[PDB]
């Protein structure tokens, strides 16, 4: 179990290595309790995550990890 | 209904009956569910929770509504035991 502030502005990497950026925030739904997305402040420019208001938006699917680097997958 | 994960941050808790029980200080996150597992919450009542810690979790299950508070069942009672040789029941 991981405290959501204890994420703040994290790194964010792909699972070769690549910098992706910092967590900006979590998209979350208030009913269902169920994690969305991840939006990154971007540093790299990987094709995989697609953009809105300049955020990478990482569906939280893909997310593999969440210890001293957030881990994130194309798939 | 979908939002973003610091709009928690700061609001008021209260229960389904109207009572007070504080104001959510952080979100707990699983990975292997997708989903928020509770709510981390200080500045907490008194009155309603026996407790020495600087903040207790609500799991997330029993949130009810966010709005401008958040609404959770109310879980700050009693049960009474029931009594064999009593119709009236017994609160410890």
């Amino acid at each position: 179990y991981v405290p959501a502030r204890s994420l703040a502005r994290k790194s964010v990497v792909l699972t070769d290595g690549t910098v992706v950026g910092t967590l900006y925030n979590i998209t979350v739904d208030f009913k269902t309790g169920t994690i969305v997305n991840l939006l990154v402040k971007p540093e790299n420019e990987i094709p995989d995550f697609k953009k809105e208001e300049g955020l990478y938006i990482i569906p939280f699917e893909c997310v593999r990890s969440l210890k001293d680097f957030i881990v994130v997958d194309r798939r | 209904m979908i939002g973003e994960i610091t709009t928690f941050f700061g609001m008021r808790v209260f229960t389904d009956e109207g009572r007070y029980v504080g104001r959510v200080e952080d979100v707990i996150l699983d990975q292997n569910t997708k989903s928020i597992r509770g709510l981390a919450i200080s500045d907490y009542n008194k009155a309603l929770i026996d407790s020495h810690a600087k903040g207790v979790i609500i799991p997330y299950r029993v949130v009810k509504a966010v709005g401008d508070i958040i609404i959770i069942k109310d879980l700050f009672k009693r049960k009474s035991r029931v009594l064999d040789y009593e119709s009236r029941e017994l609160i410890e």
